């Protein structure tokens, strides 16, 4: 399901691949937008945040 | 879902896309430089895929200001320039905005400069004599009417007289459209031209279309796409006649060289690119007729380091019907046009097209030139005075029959100061046929030195 | 006209059916120049058609752990990176018949005269091996190329490679289309021994000179045992490196069916320029001139195609005739040297010859071909065996032309044999001369009856004195095709016809020649 | 969806000098100067 919704809108793909920028930035940028809520299992959650 | 400018170097920009918009190849983008002195829109066309959806482009015009990371929008489609009647008598560059008249062509129908070549089914040859009117040419390399002529040469031995010339003695009574390419040629030489048909009422029926040697390599590159275009529009949306004048099409492949390593290619030998003769090929495929829709094309060809044997010429060689092929050597010993009979050649040049008396006389006169110039080595060591009396008089009659292949264009009324002369076929070749058999032995051989016909050949002699 | 319009698409539709087979696919990760990089299609082989969406198709040429490169065949343009690439099971193919004959077909098979469609027979590999050495046969049968130079000088025997080799505008195309209209009369015989069946392959030149030998071989009877392999140069590299192998796997599948062909590359050159664009667009390491390792190989490889073939196969042959164009007269560029190593003999056309007159202008001496008097029949063989000595004779003494007062007789007799000899050799395009009449012009020459004629005029009195004896004692004639050889009662008949037509003849310096 | 807006508040936080890194026989490399 989080492969499929970050195939689309490519932006939110583009910023979580930027490393440059530190990690603790796109780690909560995926929270805010993908992890961050009830429907997303603690495993798959860890896993995206890794 | 526009782009992204990643990497800059010199003409070549490569651009990062979104994963589903990534352009196809030869599609046109526009990028935006804002530095107020060099401030444009910058088209670039997409020239390669290279994966992790980044493209490379080449830069039409100068990428002098263009910042990394810049919006590049995508046009969907590849270089479109306009075509129809309303392109004649106007200057036009390789990107089809009108430089007489800015803005002119916006509303006209547009057709990208990228097509395949005409079938192999609607090819036939063209075997038609165009009298020009220049004894060399008219005599030892007949031009075709709707076949495709080449003016090579090296640098600076007259291709753009030559090709003026010609632009002179076919199109200005031609009842067809003619379009002229300057294809990195001299931007002088290019205004001289415009000027020129300006004043004999012929720019009416021509499309200049220009990209001169001060553009980057990307508009020497399609700039005669852009004008062939057009060409192509006239013989198959109108059917007229057409006349195409190229001047330089060896800029087309320098081009080509020029953004090649840029491009991630290998060089080949002498440092052109690999795909020299697939690239020069299509180009020079678009410009053939196809049967009932005639384009006259006529090339200048430009022969780097005077090298025949250079691949451009060498591979453009096949791509012509008639050839002819200016040398320094000829030009060194003052004779204008510049041709070197021997080299020089033509298709329609056989028995069954020309006739048997031009025929006749066309190959006494090589094989009198091809005696001569053997004989040269001889000459210049153990002096004419030791050849036999068959190859004394081969030589001297030689010597008149090279300086009577000179001829006083119109176009090169600046080179000499007197007015040029037209000589018509038939009188060439009876002037030929005298002199190949010995009527004109007696008269001086400065005589034969750019006049042009017998009456002027009487005159000059009566003169001297 | 017919129902046929709309029944051939009945056809289709009943007999139409797309199953659901298993297929690997790859994507394209790069594209440019020709090349696309194909991701994936892990058991693809080397040189395998693969297939892109829009229709398009390239040669897996290169196969690395990490992509495909595969050069395009045309329609390069509508390649993009993600495109689906599907594998074809299926190395480089061309279907091969006896429909191909009078038919252009693009290195792939297809045609592109705009008639019908071509009905194969079969289809045959590109790389297929050539004849062993067990499996061939010494080169003994003449394939009369109608060149008198050719045919008394460096004679071509079919199964042989000779190399037409020269700068341009040499006339190399008019020596091939000349060789492929002599084999007419060879046709209309229906005698399979001696039908020759030609295939013109054109490597890079352009549409409308492919249009004009078709036209030149249309208006001499000889498209129908003629196919024109054509690869102009609006094609892509991949077609102009591929089009020498689908004209010599339509002439071998002849060849191994008991039939004679001869095979016409035009040029070479452009073959291995093409490949040698496609190598560098691959990133394969160059050598000299910039060529690939292999590109000697890609020559080799497919002149050894042509062979004649034991009796056990059939007996069929394959005759080449590569065209080089050598820049600058210069024989010892890379591919010149690769193919005169590679061939069986040259034909030297140099550009000075030709302007000199000496047109079709090969150069005698220089020139060579290593299967020899096997390749000529008995007649030409004993008439033409004087010819070379006294060509190389006229060479030695052409410095003393003007002291002719000065030699001895016997060198003076060699000066004035040599010059109506090299006039003798001279012949007007598109006319090639059948084998016996080659035989009686060469008689004349070496003979000495040409000795009495001016020089300005053997070309005529040549000409005139065949147009005779066809025409009036055409007994020698059918004797020198029916038996081979020359004899004497026929012999002494051509003496008294020459001296006969010698009376009749006028000099056009209105001297008379008896 | 609300990605975007996710998107936007981190972008809210996401001179113009650069360093030299590499250089020698009048050929500098610049790391930096985005805007260049
Ligand atoms: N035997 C001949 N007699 C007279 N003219 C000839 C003869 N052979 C060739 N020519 C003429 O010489 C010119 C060159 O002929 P051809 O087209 O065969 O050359 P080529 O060596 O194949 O060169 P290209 O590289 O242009 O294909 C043509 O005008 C042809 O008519
Ligand atoms: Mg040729």
């Amino acid at each position: 399901r989080f492969g499929r919704v970050l195939d689309a809108e490519p932006r939110l793909s583009a910023l979580l691949s930027d490393y440059t920028t530190p990690a603790e930035g796109r780690v909560a940028l995926l929270d805010k937008a993908l992890t961050g809520r009830p429907g997303v299992n603690q495993t798959a959650a860890a896993l995206l945040s890794q | 879902t526009a782009g992204r400018v990643v990497r800059i170097t010199g003409p070549v920009v490569d651009v990062e896309f979104p994963r589903g918009s990534v352009p196809e190849l030869f599609n046109a983008l526009h990028a935006e430089i804002t530095f107020g002195a060099l401030a444009k829109t910058l088209t670039l066309e997409v020239a390669q895929h290279l994966g992790d959806s980044l493209v490379r482009c080449i830069s039409m015009q100068p990428t002098d200001g263009l910042v990394r990371g810049v919006e590049v929008t995508d046009t969907g489609a590849s270089i479109s320039v306009p075509v129809g009647d309303g392109v004649k008598g106007h200057v036009f560059n390789a990107l089809g905005d009108c430089l007489d008249d800015p803005g002119y062509g916006k509303d006209f129908e547009h057709w990208s400069i990228h097509r395949k070549p005409p079938a192999f089914s609607d090819l036939e040859p063209r075997t038609e004599m165009l009298e020009t009117g220049l004894k060399v040419v008219d005599l030892l390399t007949p031009y075709v009417r709707g076949g495709k002529i080449a003016l090579f040469g090296g640098a600076g031995v007259g291709k753009t007289v030559l090709i003026q010339e010609m632009i002179n003695r076919i199109a200005r009574n031609f009842g067809g459209t003619s379009v002229f390419a300057g294809v990195g040629e001299r931007t002088r030489e290019g205004n001289d031209l415009w000027v020129e048909l300006a004043d004999a009422n012929v720019l009416k029926d021509t499309a200049l279309v220009f990209g001169q040697m001060d553009e980057p390599p990307g508009t020497r590159m399609r700039v005669a796409l852009s004008a062939l275009t057009m060409a192509e529009f006239f013989r198959d949306e109108q059917g007229q006649d057409v006349l195409l004048f190229i001047d330089n099409i060896f800029r087309f492949t320098q081009a080509g060289s020029e953004v090649s390593t840029l491009l991630g290619r290998m060089p080949s030998a002498v440092g052109y690119q690999p795909t020299l003769a697939d690239e020069m090929g299509e180009l020079q495929e678009r410009i053939t007729s196809t049967r009932g829709r005639s384009i006259t094309s006529m090339q200048a060809v430009y022969v780097p380091a005077d090298d025949y044997t250079d691949p451009a010429p060498a591979t453009t060689f096949a791509h012509l019907d008639a050839t002819t092929e200016l040398s320094r050597a000829v030009f060194s010993k003052g004779i204008f046009p510049a041709v070197d009979p021997l080299a020089s050649s033509s298709t329609i040049l056989d028995p069954a097209i020309v006739g048997d008396e031009h025929y006749r006389v066309a190959q006494e006169v090589i094989r009198i030139l091809q005696r001569y110039k053997d004989l040269q080595d001889i000459i210049a060591i153990l002096g004419i005075d030791e050849l036999s009396e068959e190859d004394k008089q081969l030589v001297n009659r030689a010597r008149r029959i090279e300086r009577f292949l000179s001829q006083n264009m119109m176009a090169a009324e600046q080179f000499t100061g007197q007015p040029g002369s037209t000589v018509p076929l038939k009188e060439t070749i009876e002037a030929f046929d005298k002199l190949t058999k010995g009527e004109f032995d007696h008269l001086p051989e400065q005589a034969f030195f750019l006049i042009g016909g017998l009456d002027d050949l009487a005159k000059k002699a009566e003169s001297l | 006209s017919a129902a046929d319009i709309e029944g051939a698409i009945e056809d289709y539709v009943s007999s139409f059916s797309a199953d659901t087979e298993r297929e690997e696919i790859g994507t394209v990760i790069d594209a440019g120049d020709g090349i696309a990089h194909v991701e994936g299609l892990p058991s693809v082989m080397t040189q395998e058609l693969l297939e892109f969406p829009g229709g398009v198709l390239g040669v897996a040429l290169n196969l690395d752990e990490h992509s495909v490169g595969a050069v395009i065949l045309g329609e390069f343009e509508k390649i993009e990176e993600g495109q689906q690439v599907k594998r074809t099971g299926e190395v480089l193919s061309v279907p091969v018949g006896d429909a191909f004959l009078g038919r252009v077909v693009n290195p792939l098979g297809q045609p592109i005269d705009g008639q019908g469609d071509i009905a194969a027979e079969t289809r045959r590999a590109l790389e297929l091996q050539a004849p062993s050495v067990v499996q061939r046969q010494s080169v003994s049968e003449p394939l009369q190329t109608g060149i008198k130079a050719i045919d008394a000088m460096t004679p071509i025997g079919r199964g042989q490679r000779q190399l037409i080799i020269g700068d341009r505008k040499t006339g190399k195309t008019a020596v091939c289309v000349d060789t492929i209209l002599n084999q007419r009369e060879a046709w209309l015989t229906g005698d399979p021994k001696q039908q020759v069946r030609c295939v013109y392959v054109a490597i890079g030149q352009k549409g409308t000179t492919i249009a004009s030998v078709k036209r030149a071989l249309e208006e001499g009877g000889a498209m129908e045992y003629t196919t024109i392999v054509a690869a102009p140069a609006s094609d892509a590299a991949g077609f102009k490196w591929l089009a020498p192998y689908t004209g010599s796997a339509i002439g071998q599948h002849w060849m191994y069916n008991g039939k004679h062909v001869l095979i016409v590359f035009d040029d070479l050159s452009k073959q291995a320029d093409a490949y040698r664009a496609i190598s560098l667009l691959l990133r394969r390491p160059p050598g000299r001139e910039a060529f690939p390792g292999d590109v000697f190989y890609l020559h080799s490889r497919l002149l050894e195609r042509c062979a004649k073939l034991s009796d056990e196969l059939g007996g069929g042959s394959m005759t080449g005739l590569p065209i080089i164009e050598t820049k600058a007269n210069d024989i010892s560029a890379f591919i010149p040297t690769n193919v005169i190593s590679i061939t069986d003999g040259q034909c030297f056309l140099e550009s000075d010859l030709f302007n000199q007159g000496v047109r079709p202008a090969i150069n005698v001496g220089v020139s060579v071909s290593r299967v020899g008097g096997a390749a000529q029949i008995k007649a030409m063989k004993e008439v033409a065996g004087s010819l070379r000595l006294d060509l190389s004779q006229y060479r030695e003494l052409e410095a003393f032309a003007a002291f002719a007062s000065d030699l001895d007789a016997a060198s003076k007799a060699q000066l004035d044999r040599g010059a109506r000899l090299v006039e003798l050799l001279k012949q007007p395009q598109y006319s090639p001369l059948a084998v016996e009449e080659q035989v009686v012009a060469i008689f004349l020459g070496t003979q000495g009856h040409l000795d009495s004629v001016p020089v300005e005029d053997v070309q005529r009195f040549e000409s005139e004195l065949l147009e005779h004896v066809k025409a009036s004692h055409s007994d020698i004639f059918d004797g020198i095709r029916e038996t081979k050889k020359l004899s004497e009662e026929a012999e002494e008949k051509l003496v008294s016809v020459i001296n006969e037509f010698k009376k009749g003849f006028q000099a056009s310096d209105g001297s008379s020649v008896v």
